[PDB]
């Protein structure tokens, strides 16, 4: 068992400061190197810095070259990262993940060596940077008019996420939930949909139940033909 | 130039041993010139080239296949021949033999087949072959449509002909259904004069080789 | 080994229309380049060789161009009999290897449906099971939709449908649509209707029989 | 002693063997698995080492 645990991150303002940290449990006895890497949902992943035995990274990318700091306390056993001077752009899930390196390099154990791929990965923490300020979510329905389909919208809410379920999760076969999109109200907008039989509508009655823990809204929203 | 009609099972069963015959007409299988060429197609895939066999007993097989597969050319029956072993479903696919002419300005040897058979399905299937049961259409502002209902056979095809090969013209027979019994379905149909409806004769063929089946309804009013 | 990238996989283009499709191999394979067509239940027919040799027969209006990585098969007057499937096929090195295929559909004036409705036959009540076809002729563009209605109740789940492939001399579709039933509820309603929607019809079309009139 | 004499025969080539004894004769031809078509005998390009030690 080698797995770190990455806490922190959130909603933050951009020009605001927030760390970031990063349990390293298990087999790592932390003399060896690690690494932050952030993907934002819709971009790939990109290498954001690393840390090596005690100061020895000092290893950032151009991107935050001047605004991120990488902090180590063996101590206590925790990676950090200090992001200050948040930008847009630096909406991400920042993975924290493990360095390895070939034993042919890596001469002394503390100390860097210049070639690391990373192993094992971290669950990850998201953080989200906008001018944005929580809001819970309108849900308005998608009304059915062999096989049909209902849904339910869910709009205007920030920031990520949401959860949707039917039925109180008793109704899973022939629900399709959507990534969410992003309006240029700065809000998410997200539809999921549900096909059933046509003989049902009039029987059965079809609940979608959404949660937003951010701004701890619940809404069931009834799905009626019209 | 030449005429290629490929024969064999339609069903074999899986880990057992497909073999195919390509009957040539028109040209001899000895001639120091043509290849002899197999390629498949799975259903909804696309086309796979097998190999090609010369007369002198050049050989090539896809090596996606070649540890499988075998081609050899009968001079006295001019045929020739595919043998694949230990099939699985992968295997279920139109097969089509085709004849080209060695041709190294323009091609790699054995490379370009130019006069393809039409094809014979084999499906790789552990059920059993069953024969259709036929079934007429009957006729109900001057035209009239007929057809003859073919359910429950397997595996595929039947062929059908009405008036064996006589009445042609607004023939449409149809794409098999695959029912939930794991048994196909198909229909023919054919339009004609309402006014030839009580004088002239309608007579459905359906033919079905796997299961060696030949059943002809006549159809009519109700 | 050598993989054949064509493009698009599939397009509709109206009579007359000049069409375009590209083929792209994983490396260069200079002139050694075949393309196929194949209509439907017929023989696959070489129609370029070496990238623009017209075989015997093709018409005029089919030209190959191109060598190296990328081919382009041109059809510049598109007749309804050139309904098909085209594949390039590289004869470069062994194995020769095929394009995954570009269909080409026929675009041609709305046409709507023929309907017929068939009863089961006597004989095959008395294998327990009824079936009832109800034929689409020759239609265009290719959505019907076909709802089923016994005594009025829609049905759902008892039915299957078969659609043909574009006709090579109208380009239009037909479909059947069979309803099928055990004997024992075929002759616990009476009357049985297939109803038919389509961009031809102003409103939908019903046909339908009485069992035993 | 028995000596042998080897030959390489191209396709289509007779071998034509004469004699009035003192011969040990061929019953059968050895033909390389890197020289057929394919047909599944062939199992192309070997490489021949000189080892001591055990497989694995």
């Amino acid at each position: 068992e080698v797995q770190l645990l990455e806490s922190g991150g959130g909603l933050v303002q951009p020009g605001e400061s927030l760390r970031v940290s990063c349990a390293a449990s298990g087999f790592t006895f932390r003399d060896s190197a690690l690494s932050w890497v952030r993907q934002a949902p819709g971009k790939g992943l990109e290498w954001v810095s690393a840390i090596s035995g005690n100061g020895g990274a000092t290893y950032y990318a151009d991107t935050v070259k001047g605004r991120f700091t990488i902090s180590r306390d063996n101590s206590q056993t925790t990676l950090y990262l200090q992001m200050n001077s948040l930008r847009a752009d630096d909406t991400a899930t920042y993975y924290c993940a493990k360095d390895e390196s070939p034993p042919i390099y890596n001469l002394m154990p503390g100390y860097y060596s210049t070639y690391y791929y990373m192993d094992v990965w971290g669950k990850g923490t998201t953080v989200t940077v906008s001018s944005a300020s929580t809001k819970g979510p309108s849900v308005f329905p998608l009304a059915p008019s062999g096989t049909a389909a209902l849904g339910c919208l869910v709009k205007d809410y920030f920031p990520e996420p949401v959860t949707v379920s039917w039925n109180s999760g008793a109704l899973t076969s022939g629900v399709h939930t959507f990534p969410a999109v992003l309006q240029s109200s700065g809000l998410y907008s997200l539809s999921s949909v549900v096909t059933v039989p046509s003989s049902s509508l009039g029987t059965q009655t079809y609940i979608c139940n959404v949660n937003h823990k951010p701004s701890n809204t619940k809404v069931d929203k009834r799905v009626e033909p019209k | 130039q030449v005429q290629l009609e490929e024969s064999g099972p339609g069903l074999v069963k899986p880990s057992e041993t497909l073999s195919l015959t390509c009957s040539v007409s028109g040209v001899s299988v000895t001639s120091d010139i043509y290849y002899w060429t197999w390629i498949r197609q799975p259903p909804g895939k696309g086309l796979e080239w097998i190999g090609y066999i010369f007369y002198n007993g050049d050989t090539n097989y896809n090596p996606s296949l070649k540890s499988r597969v075998t081609m050899s050319i009968d001079t006295s029956k001019n045929e020739f021949s595919l043998r694949l072993t230990s099939v699985t479903a992968a295997d279920t696919a139109v097969y089509f033999c085709a004849r080209g002419t060695e041709d190294l300005g323009y091609c790699s040897s054995g490379s370009c087949p130019n006069h393809w058979g039409q094809g014979t399905l084999v499906t790789v299937s552990s059920a059993s072959t069953k024969g259709p049961s036929v079934f007429p259409l009957a006729p109900s502002g001057g035209t009239a449509a007929l057809g003859c209902l073919v359910k429950d056979y397997f595996p595929e095809p039947v062929t059908v002909s009405w008036n064996s090969g006589a009445l042609t013209s607004g023939v449409h027979t149809f794409p098999a259904v695959l029912q939930s019994s794991g048994l196909y379905s198909l229909s023919s149909v054919v339009t004609v004069p309402s006014s030839s409806l009580g004088t002239q004769t309608y007579i459905c063929n359906v033919n079905h080789k796997p299961s060696n089946t030949k059943v002809d309804k006549r159809v009519e009013p109700k | 080994d050598i993989v054949m990238t064509q493009s698009p996989s599939s397009l509709s283009a109206s009579i007359g229309d000049r069409v375009t499709i590209t083929c792209r191999p994983s490396q260069n394979i200079r002139s050694f380049l075949n393309w196929f067509q194949h209509k439907p239940g017929k023989a696959p027919k070489l129609l370029i060789y070496a990238a623009s040799n017209l075989q015997s027969g093709v018409p005029s209006r089919f030209s190959g161009s191109g060598s190296g990585t990328e081919f382009t098969l041109t059809i510049r007057s598109l007749q309804p009999e050139d309904f098909a499937t085209y594949y390039c096929q590289q004869s470069y090195n062994t194995p020769p290897t095929f394009g995954q295929g570009t269909k080409v559909e026929i675009k041609r004036t709305v046409a709507a449906p023929s309907v017929f409705i068939f009863p089961p036959s006597d004989e095959q009540l008395k294998s327990g099971t009824a079936s009832v076809v109800c034929l689409l002729n020759n239609f265009y563009p290719r959505e019907a939709k076909v709802q089923w209605k016994v005594d009025n109740a829609l049905q759902s789940g008892n039915s299957q449908e078969s659609v043909t492939e574009q006709d090579s001399k109208d380009s239009t579709y037909s479909l059947s649509s069979t309803l099928t039933l055990s004997k024992a509820d075929y002759e616990k309603h009476k009357v049985y209707a297939c109803e038919v929607t389509h961009q031809g019809l102003s409103s939908p079309v019903t046909k339908s029989f009485n069992r035993g009139e | 002693r028995i000596d042998f004499h080897w030959m390489l025969l191209d396709p289509g080539d007779t071998v034509t063997f004469t004699f009035n004894g003192a011969f040990i004769a061929p019953d059968r031809a050895t033909f390389l698995r890197s020289n057929a078509p394919s047909g599944i005998e062939y199992n192309g390009k070997s490489l021949g080492i000189q080892s001591d030690a055990q497989i694995d």
